[PDB]
């Protein structure tokens, strides 16, 4: 019945990992820093509308267990009838947490609700929160198990994605990336991370190489740091993809995401909720939908789940006027590039996780809000977000400029 | 950098043959080495000498030219620091710090000779060497009392300490109560390393361990423990299982000991120890900063700053002391009464080292006197602090005597007898022509005018009232009252007297209630004001100890005796209808007379507002909440807290109005030290113009937050016209 | 605009804490078995429609983590499609995912959903995930935190709740489930644990004590185990409640939540999608809400939580046929059978966690397929189904049978 709007998108400067300037701020500072604006921008908004809190958040121990949504509720002053819920869909969290926002207001069973995602890398690493597909041997042989770093380098040897294939990609990302800084288009989103006295940490995506070049990138090795560092998963690919002898490893630290720190808050509401609080809605939520792929290869999930979306919006490839896929791997984007034509002008129009970094639980609602600014800039229409998400799954969401 | 950005130089070079460099820090502009802006150029022009002259430097010897080794910062810097002067307050300690730390870093053995005193700043020097020396002599003091203050250690004290000991025990045994350590315990807790007999030994001692640590430990030569690799803190880190069990209670138990009272610095300084544990000693360095300076950039702070330094450095100095009159020694002392005060009296003026004539009705209460004396001195030998032998030959220089010819020779008598206004004057006017005719007549009276006791005497001039706490040997507090026949000598000879016993004097002009009990009054006064309105017994004392109150003010209606309490209202009431005047008795006088109505008139008769068995408190009444119906009332804490508080500010002014007081450190000292004012106000007149409500911050939020109180309480709330709009 | 309607309500026997059955079953396991036997109910269901599962996880680590919900699509060996996401409320994770489920089935985005919950206690205890309320001195000093233990004690302090009273309801609690077990009403709806042989592990709630008597309640200790048995919060509390003097420390093993192991799986699609694959609705979800009351006291939400959900469904506490209520503390539901008068013939008919035990992240799924089941048999046609979260959060949903 009722239409889902986004009425604010803003998310903190992604910081890098080693030696960061994020690296002594707590995850739950990151979020009650992003709410402390929000109401810093509404003072005369009534906080007791807000039903929900949901973030998403991939790795949630330590500083980021025991519900962190709710724990940025109590710790901002916020309502204690706000809730707050923590979910985790892999690199997907950010995004589910707004589709998920934007569904419980379709239902009308909740007014208003904040959504959004949080991760701190550098303190909470990845995959610290162990895991039964990878740690448990009956399943991990059952379902074979291979990191994304292969199957990443696989879509490229599937497809036929050369080394300087994926780098030519990443060199245009921190351009992009570069461009949007300077041309001010990340501005009045990007929201400067403070301490307790007001001092300035953070107010750039620092992990940002503006001068990176086409040589600097083929200097770098294969990636082989974290989990692809073992034996195996090179020949357990194989065995499912039977008719590919050889794989071929050109994904690096440069045309991968990188490791960084971050937070990301969407406010959405319905219609009648924006106009009691007098708030102008900026953007509205047309379709979202779930769908994936094979999970060997575990990155071709945003292929079948871009379809599903425009399929039930009614809608084409033609109609979008903004393509955002999440840059974790350069391949990843380069496939989801082929199996739908999709010109480069409208692809990561303002760079992407190669070049500003790759919060796992924010990625979502920050590509989201950058998609939000960027129809208003361009004073375009509509936009569609994607990301691939671990074990071969997929979440799409199309949003419209109101 | 190691520069803030043309300061006087405050460290000598020396090296020796075998390059191991002597920093003797010597401020030329005080007697002590200081954290100052001299200090800051002077050690950072000697860390960069060390870094670019590092090929012949083997070790590195920390030393101190003056008595003390380094004590404190510059606090009238700190006292000044706006809000809006986060940032520079911020550079300033990490400019510290980042000397500190490239002193660690230097790959070569450093060693501080510690001679006297290492507090506050001066501690955090010492911790940033990999071995430590000090001196075993009476007087030397090593601990981080920035607590004390609203402070916390800026300088790498947290960062070091909770490296060294463990979240848990650097926060209880060092951070959070600022505790100073002697020269022997600081060694058993890992503070010190070593120890020596005199100070000739320390800096030939220093270098010698250099020697044997490059030779013995080359590798591990000048580099600390958590600088390694195979490092683990003791007690575990917020991430492993022993700690993160316990590490809830830490905030919990926390807050149990500061009963909710708002004081931000030992809050900070656990977020500080806990948050800094999570990652690595650079980024926890730089943690500890963000946490210092919002602390010294707030307002509690100042307000500590303000009473615990500037404040009791004049009464040392002598404010409140006629500054035109010599010296008078004293030779003996006689003490009249040997009671719980005349008895602790005694004690604390031979602990100084007085001969005492110590006098009661009897003989053998002046052994009970005596004795008092004697039960403190096995704690002074069972705790080891006292010499056992000059310790014990101090109880022969007191005297407990009967016959009056025994004050033959006493030039300064103090009165202890119970009052009573025919007493007092009997027993002064009984051993006046035995003492000497210089001797002062000193007297501890609660409320009794002194005017009207001075008549008792026939040498006016040298009566005077010198009021202690009981206590006497643990409170520091001495009010000294001044009468209208009391000379300006016998001032200046009590108040040498009192800086004698190592105690803190006040000077109060007689006035009705003196200083001490009017305001305290007050403050008992409103909380049984709040019973009789009907509001529930545990939210006055949970409303008192969240103030900051040391004891809630039903349990201290109850030690004050309850009928002690009426017939302070019958003098008052007899001090203004024989004026005339009508007067209006507070609401607090019908809780008492239904009070003692119901027989339950405090601790001494067995039962009050809570219930005693055997002289141990164990809970309040039951029958309190259904004879003032508790729970037809249910006020704001806030008001309840800011009520109490009004009220001991307001009568404060009106001390000052009045001249009960002459200086405003005298309030604030007095309130704090006497009636137990909250410590994070500052004083009961500090928090007149340090109040921070959610009307603004300074005398005009005072004002506004009273007329507040006063058209919901009471006009008793409204504010005098030397503050007024 | 579309109607969410619950299909199928299943769990698993609730298996003891020491030397339990389930020990040794991985929780992985433990939803496998429940999607296994969903197969066996529909064996001619399309899978492809479901298009989302969603499960609740109070502790994801370890065993439970890197999104069990998508592990246990894979390892069942559902569609690729089906997604999979682990949400974490506390005590209300299983009804937040039934709700979740139920909401994106109202907005018409998704078809089909899997919802439910799982927590292995006997493996992975409560609070392995770590915390930021209870492990940040700074915002655990701000937020006064105090374990529910305390919070259920305190509870019965101010409504005056004696010793006697709640052993009282924890021997109803025993009875009343020992009358279920005995009169089959949890024939149909218990799915016993098997192995990979099909031998039996577990086949009832084996954390009962049917022959529990008043008098062995009052020979317990009162609970002094795990968080309680720190110094500080009996003081913190009182605070906050200045009008208390002294906390009557009530609650105890025998009339508190037992520690449980379990799984439960809810099914929920839109009419179409039921009647495309041969199913019938069982139960209709008219209205969910979410509130909360002071975190303090931390277990006082379902009170505002129920009536906002009776509120948005336009009922009263009268047209109301059965009442259930978390037994996470005897207190909690006596205070929420005090705030609002309600018989006892409709609160807890089936027993509770008392004497069931209460697995975290599936107690939300289990309590409601216990509603619609107990609906059926009695004929009615109404239940309301709330829980107590931690840090004072409120969920509430009500169930009508179709």
């Amino acid at each position: 019945s009722e239409e889902a709007f986004i009425y604010e998108a803003i998310r903190t400067p992604r910081g890098k990992q080693k030696n960061g300037s994020l690296h002594e701020v707590k995850p739950l500072s990151l979020v009650v820093g992003l709410i402390d604006e929000l109401r810093k921008r509404h003072p005369d908004l009534d906080e007791n509308l807000i039903s929900d809190v949901i973030l998403g958040c991939v790795s949630p121990v330590g500083d980021q267990g025991g519900d962190i949504a709710r724990a940025a509720v109590l710790a901002s002053g916020m309502p204690v009838t706000s809730g707050g819920v923590q979910l985790n869909r892999f690199a997907a969290s950010g995004l589910e947490a707004v589709n998920t926002a934007a569904q419980k207001v379709r239902s009308g069973w909740d007014d208003l609700v904040l959504a959004g995602g949080v991760e701190s890398m550098s303190r909470v690493p990845m995959g610290s929160d162990g895991g039964a597909m990878g740690l448990d041997p009956a399943t991990n042989y059952d379902v074979m198990f291979v990191p994304q770093s292969i199957g990443a380098d696989l879509i490229a040897t599937i497809e036929g994605f050369s080394r300087e294939d994926v780098d030519a990609y990443a060199l245009r990302s921190q351009q992009k990336a570069a461009e949007a800084w300077s041309g001010g288009y990340f501005a009045k989103s990007v929201v400067p991370v403070r301490d307790q006295n007001g001092l300035l940490i953070l107010d750039h995506d620092e992990h940002m190489r503006p001068d990176t070049t086409k040589e600097g990138l083929a200097k770098l090795k294969p990636a082989f740091e974290g989990l692809a560092a073992l034996g195996g998963f090179d020949d357990v690919a194989l065995q499912k993809y039977h008719w590919v002898e050889k794989i071929n490893h050109v994904h690096t630290g440069g045309n991968s995401s990188g490791i960084v720190d971050g937070a990301a808050l969407v406010m959405i509401g319905s219609a009648a909720a924006g106009k009691l609080q007098g708030l102008t809605p900026r953007a509205r939520i047309v379709a979202t939908a779930t769908s994936g792929a094979d999970p060997v290869i575990m990155l071709t999930g945003p292929t079948p789940a871009t379809r599903k979306v425009l399929d039930r919006a009614g809608l084409t490839v033609d109609d979008i006027d903004l393509f955002e896929l999440n840059e974790a791997f350069a391949s990843v984007v380069l496939k989801f590039q082929k199996d739908l034509n999709i010109p480069d002008e409208k692809l990561n129009v303002n760079g992407g996780a190669i070049a500003m970094g790759h919060p796992l639980g924010a990625t979502g609602a920050m590509i989201l809000g950058t998609m939000v600014d960027e129809l208003e800039r361009r004073n375009a229409r509509r936009a569609l977000i994607t990301l691939c998400i671990g074990g071969g799954m997929g979440v799409a969401t199309i949003i419209e400029r109101v | 950098s190691h520069h803030h950005h043309m300061p006087d130089n405050t460290i000598q070079w020396d090296k020796d043959a075998d390059g191991i460099v002597t920093l003797t820090m010597d401020d030329p502009s005080g007697s002590t080495n200081v954290m100052n802006e001299a200090y800051i150029e002077s050690m950072g022009k000697a860390v960069d000498r060390l870094v670019a002259e590092k090929d012949s430097i083997t070790g590195v010897v920390v030393a101190s030219a003056k008595k003390t080794f380094f004590a404190g910062g510059d606090v009238k810097t700190m006292i000044q620091a706006r809000p809006e002067d986060a940032g520079d307050v911020f550079n300033t300690v990490e400019t510290i710090k980042r000397q500190l730390r490239t002193l660690e870093t230097l790959g070569k053995p450093v060693v501080a000779a510690i001679n006297g005193a290492a507090l506050g700043g001066g501690l955090e020097i010492a911790l940033a060497c990999h071995h430590r020396i000090a001196a075993d002599v009476k007087g030397s003091q090593l601990g981080l009392p920035e607590v004390t203050l609203g402070l916390l250690p800026g300088g790498g004290g947290v960062t070091r300490t909770v490296r060294m000991f463990g979240i848990q025990n650097a926060f209880v045994s060092v951070l959070a109560q600022g505790t100073r350590f002697k020269p022997a315990k600081a060694k058993e807790i890992g503070l010190v390393d070593e120890l020596v007999a005199t100070v000739e030994e320390l800096v030939p001692a220093a270098k010698a361990w250099i020697k044997e640590e490059l030779k013995a430990n080359p590798d591990g030569a000048g580099v600390q423990p958590w600088d390694k690799k195979g490092y683990k803190m003791p007690g575990g880190t917020p991430s492993s299982p022993g700690l993160a069990a316990i590490l809830p209670s830490f905030p919990s138990n926390l807050r149990k000991q500061l009963k909710g009272a708002p004081m931000p610095a030992p809050r900070a300084i656990l977020a500080a120890a806990v948050e800094g544990a999570q990652v690595d000693f650079d980024t926890a360095s730089r943690i500890e900063s963000r946490y210092f300076a919002s602390l010294v950039t707030g307002q509690v702070a100042k307000n500590m700053m303000q009473a615990f330094f500037f404040d009791l450095q004049a009464i040392n100095a002598g404010g409140s002391r006629p500054e035109g009159i010599g010296k008078t020694p004293i030779k003996r002392i006689g003490v009249l009464g040997a009671g719980m005060m005349g008895a602790g009296i005694a004690y604390v003026s031979a602990k100084a080292g007085y001969e005492v004539v110590l006098k009661d009705v009897s003989l053998e209460a002046a052994a009970k006197g005596k004795g008092y004396s004697e039960k403190l001195e096995a704690k002074a030998l069972e705790r080891g602090r006292t010499t056992q032998e000059r310790s014990d030959a101090l109880l022969a220089r007191i005297t407990p005597t009967a016959d009056a010819a025994d004050f033959k020779g006493v030039d300064f008598v103090i009165e202890a007898v119970f009052e009573n206004q025919e007493l007092k004057h009997k027993v002064f006017g009984e051993i006046e022509d035995i003492v000497e005719p210089n001797a002062i007549l000193g007297s501890n009276t609660s409320t009794l005018p002194i005017t009207g006791l001075a008549t008792g005497v026939k040498r006016q001039e040298d009566f005077i009232g010198i009021a202690f706490f009981s206590p006497v040997d643990k409170m520091p507090l001495v009010e000294i009252i001044k009468g209208e026949k009391t000379s300006d000598e016998a001032l200046a000879r009590v108040f040498d007297y009192t800086l004698a016993i190592g105690k803190t004097p006040i000077v109060v002009n007689d006035s009705r209630g003196f200083f001490t009990s009017r305001v305290i009054g007050t403050f008992v006064n409103e909380a049984l004001a709040m019973l009789g309105e009907g509001v529930e017994p545990a939210s006055i004392e949970q409303a008192g100890s969240q103030a900051g109150y040391p004891a809630p003010p039903l349990q201290l209606s109850d030690e004050l005796n309850l009928e002690l309490m009426h017939k302070i209202a019958v003098a008052t009431r007899k001090g203004v209808e024989d004026a005339g005047g009508t007067y209006q008795p507070h609401p607090a006088e019908a809780v008492v007379e239904k009070m003692i109505e119901l027989g339950r008139s405090g601790r001494l008769k067995g039962a009050g507002f809570y219930e005693y068995a055997d002289g141990k408190r164990s809970g309040l009444w039951p029958g309190l909440r259904e004879t003032f119906k508790s729970g037809s009332s249910q006020p704001p804490l806030q008001d309840m807290i800011d009520r109490m508080l009004f009220a001991e500010a307001l009568e404060t002014q009106k001390c000052l109005d009045e001249g009960v007081l002459t200086s405003t450190a005298d309030a604030n000292i007095g309130s704090i030290m006497g009636i137990g004012f909250p410590p994070w106000t500052g004083g009961s007149a500090q928090f007149i113009v340090g109040y921070s409500g959610p009307a603004g911050t300074g005398k005009a939020a005072f004002v506004a937050r009273a007329r507040e109180l006063a058209a919901a309480y009471g006009d008793r709330f409204l504010p005098p016209e030397s503050l007024l709009s």
